[PDB]
């Protein structure tokens, strides 16, 4: 199962001038382009090394898709204020995600596209492809407009196919990186709070993809803390698991870490 | 590649 | 609505030359097409909300804009014999419609490209009279109108009975004739009928008048020629009815 | 309006060792709107040659930035992250500890 | 890129008539405008669904499940329908407001004539001089008029007047020349006439 997925932000800037628009490319949880409006000589980019030497035909096609939609979410900014009856004085928020996932037969398995004003829910494409659910009630104009000009066949295709055909030309470009798997070097650490108690942190470090489990047991459900999956900053995450021992009685709290590129699913303890 | 058409709202 | 201006144009080859469209209301995109001879609608730019959207083959010597008013300009220089062509601006795209990608063209401009502007030439109108060999066959009496030696077509022919404009009975060619056919920027020759009652014709106190509104060179036209300026004018003809 | 307050986490890339050369990453979640201040602070003092990722957005359309530096430490430096956005009353400055 | 077949079309008055057009592409929309001589096109048809038909007046068209066809239908032929009939579309995949056009259709609607009483005319000029034309007048629909064999000598293709009041409509071609070798008879000689046809003096 792989996902080529896309994060499209425009910004109203209100005095600045025009709006920022960035879009965001993803292969999994690998980011590899990138276009930003805000830079002077605006183009589709890199943002991977298996996308360094691709050639202009490519990076041409890409800053127009995103030129041109920068065009249009500057006009449905304009747009959306009429609808919500707002004015020229605040900055607002336009959001456009898409993407498509593989089975694991690696053939087509979903497709999704949503758009958000202000952080809320707009419009959705349903899960058939073939129309639009205004999940907002203000989305109602957009809803009507865009399933009467039938829009979603165009995105139906993009979903279906271009995304699925690519997401594999993808795979390939960078199969040494993307399809590696970088399991998690673990380790737990003790540090005591009291003279009664103690903190023992369960470590998984380095680990590609993000998809982690991390737990303790003796089920010790009952206050376990436990953080967000963090980015390393080289392409590799990481993660922690914290639970609170009484003095002594250590080794009886076991971690359990469960990720993809294990063979055998890792259980820990500290070592003094 | 990203999605050549977008929604006209 | 579509605006386009000028209507018609007529100019030396070399010189430059600017056309203005001014779009619908509340519409955001402008295209420009030229339309040749016998030549489909030719697409050669198009602008949103005041930036260029698509390039379609633009000749370099072609230039466009429109501006945040979303007017645009079409900008033609230096020109050349074969640019002669009918530029139509399209307007669509104004979100508040339901059906944006809609388009909306105006009566485009007529560009003349001419080598020199003295083989300009306005018509000579002149009505003809009815056959009393018709009038007395048929009880129906035919008036012809001819507009003769005209360069370019850039004409318009319309019948006026007792004052006002008629359409009952009138008959304007939809193409004009080359008066020199084996010649480039060869005068042009049109015809039109009007077809009245005998007894309308008859009756002495009807007035019937041809005219042709020619479209010729503009006041800011240099005119060296000893002949007189082939400027826009209305070219009459009238005729009284007799029993 | 949706209004979202970040959600901060000051911590390097590899295993702190006084020393040893590492980078120093704050990286900012789940917030709303995009518009945020984030800076990287040695003893008190803001860190100049701090670099960013683009702003990607999760499926709740909360945003996602880190803010990294190359750093070198040792056990008299101390470092923290200072963060502000519209949801914040005064910018929450978070320290860095080497085992969290 | 589309492709509109036939590139010209000569219906009788009355007849029914269709329009083809094909992309080499799959479209996503369909266009239909008419284009009056001189002025601009004007929208006649849109359609958004595979398979949907719709109509405006005599005018109706056809999606085309294949996503790659459209066409055009007049139910029954006016001769005011001359003109150029554009196929336009929006191709799949296409940016927003993308639209390519046709090369377009020539459609030719011939009138119907009910009384042919044909004949040839002298008019007389307002100013009094040789200088005058002659008027070929009241003949069917069948006549295909030829250009003039002459240098000096100029014929016009029929036109066709409607005197809607009395309700009657009239074919018609003129003739004129400079030549003293300038006669009725000898006007329309290559144009094949019937020989039942008038001639005063």
């Amino acid at each position: 199962s792989h996902s080529l997925k896309y994060f499209h932000t425009s910004v109203s800037r209100p005095g600045r001038g025009e709006p920022r628009f960035i879009s965001v490319g993803y292969v999994d949880d690998t980011q590899f382009v990138r276009f930003d409006n805000d830079a002077a000589s605006p183009r589709m980019v890199p943002r991977a090394p298996w996308m360094e030497q691709e050639g202009s035909e490519y990076w041409d096609r890409e800053t127009r898709s995103a030129r041109d939609t920068a065009q249009i979410f500057r006009v449905n900014l304009r747009t959306l204020r009429g609808y919500y009856n707002q004015s020229e004085a605040g900055s607002h928020t336009l959001q456009w995600m898409h993407g498509c996932e593989l089975g694991p037969d690696r053939r087509f398995l979903r497709g999704y596209e949503q758009f958000a004003y202000d952080g809320k829910d707009y419009l959705t494409l349903n899960e058939d492809l073939r129309s639009w659910t205004a999940v907002d009630t203000a989305a109602q104009i957009s809803e009507q407009k865009s399933n009467d000009a039938s829009e979603a066949e165009h995105q139906r295709a993009y979903l279906e196919d271009t995304c699925v055909e690519w997401l594999h030309k993808y795979l390939e470009k960078g199969k040494e990186t993307l399809l590696h798997l970088e399991p998690p070097k673990t380790h737990v650490t003790h540090h005591p709070i009291s003279d009664h108690e103690a903190t023992l942190r369960c470590w998984a470090l380095g680990f590609y993809p993000a998809e982690i489990t991390l737990t303790w047991q003796q089920g010790h459900t009952q206050d376990t803390e436990l953080v967000e999956t963090r980015p390393a900053g080289d392409g590799t995450f990481q993660k922690w698991a914290a639970v609170v021992v009484p003095s002594g009685e250590e080794q009886r709290y076991t971690c359990h870490v469960q990720h993809e590129g294990l063979p055998e699913p890792v259980t820990l303890r500290w070592k003094p | 590649v990203m999605a050549p058409r977008t929604l006209v709202l | 609505g579509v605006t386009q201006t000028p209507k018609h144009l007529i100019t030396a080859t070399g010189q430059r030359v600017t056309l203005r469209c001014s779009p619908r209301s509340g519409d955001l995109s402008v295209y420009w097409y030229q339309q040749s001879l016998d030549q489909g609608l030719q697409f050669l730019i198009q602008y949103y909300n005041g930036e260029e959207r698509a390039k379609g083959n633009i000749l370099e010597r072609f230039s466009a804009q429109q501006f945040p008013d979303l007017h645009s300009e079409l900008n033609l220089s230096s020109l050349e014999l074969g640019d002669s062509a009918l530029y139509f601006c399209a307007s669509s795209a104004n979100p508040g419609d339901s059906s944006n990608e809609k388009l909306f063209f105006g009566s485009g401009t007529q560009l003349s490209v001419l080598e020199d502007l003295n083989k300009v030439f306005p018509p000579e109108v002149a009505v003809f009279e009815p056959s009393e060999a018709e009038i007395s066959h048929t009880q129906k009496a035919t008036l012809v109108c001819l507009a003769t030696g005209f360069y370019p077509d850039h004409v318009e022919l319309s019948w006026w009975v007792n004052g006002k404009e008629v359409h009952s009975g009138v008959c304007t060619d939809p193409q004009p004739l080359k008066e020199q056919p084996a010649l480039n920027d060869s005068r042009y020759a049109l015809s039109s009928r009007l077809r009245v009652s005998a007894t309308f014709w008859q009756n002495p106190r009807n007035h019937f008048r041809c005219q042709v509104q020619f479209y010729g060179l503009s006041e800011n036209d240099e005119w060296t020629q000893d002949r007189a300026k082939p400027v826009t004018q209305i070219v009459s003809a009238e005729a009284w009815g007799r029993a | 309006m949706i209004q979202r307050t970040p959600k901060i986490q000051v911590y390097s890339r590899h295993p702190a060792e006084n020393g040893k050369s590492n980078f120093l990453n704050c990286y900012v979640s789940g917030f709303h709107p995009s518009d945020i201040e984030v800076d990287l602070l040695k003893n008190g003092e803001r860190i100049e040659k701090v670099e960013h990722s683009d702003l990607s957005f999760s499926k709740d359309w909360s945003f996602y930035l880190l803010y990294y530096t190359e750093f070198t430490p040792t056990e008299k430096d101390e470092y923290a992250c200072r963060v502000n956005h519209v949801t914040l009353s005064q910018p929450k400055i978070v320290k860095w500890d080497r085992d969290m | 890129q589309l492709n509109q077949s036939p590139q010209s079309m000569f219906i009788q008055e009355g007849e029914d008539v269709s329009m083809n057009c094909t992309s080499s592409s799959i479209f996503n929309t369909w266009l239909w405008y008419k284009q009056d001589p001189g002025e601009g096109p004007v929208l006649l048809i849109a359609l958004y669904k595979a398979g949907e038909l719709t109509s405006n007046g005599r005018l109706t068209a056809q999606f085309g499940i294949t996503r790659k066809d459209s066409f055009l239908n007049i139910s029954a032929s006016i001769p005011s329908d001359v003109g150029i009939y554009f196929c336009a579309g929006q191709p799949l995949g296409g940016s927003n407001y993308k639209l390519t056009f046709g090369k377009g259709t020539l459609l030719t609607v011939n009138p119907n004539i009910q009384n042919p009483d044909p004949a040839v005319y002298q008019l007389r000029d307002s100013k009094s001089s040789d200088k005058s034309v002659c008027l070929f007048t009241d003949f069917d629909s069948q006549t295909n008029v030829s250009q003039s064999k002459d240098s000096d000598v100029y014929i016009t293709d029929k036109c066709v007047l409607d005197m809607r009041s009395m309700d009657f409509k009239s074919n018609s071609a003129v003739a004129w020349s400079n030549k003293s070798d300038f006669a009725c008879a000898n006007a329309f000689n290559n144009s094949i006439i019937p020989e039942d046809t008038f001639f005063p003096s």
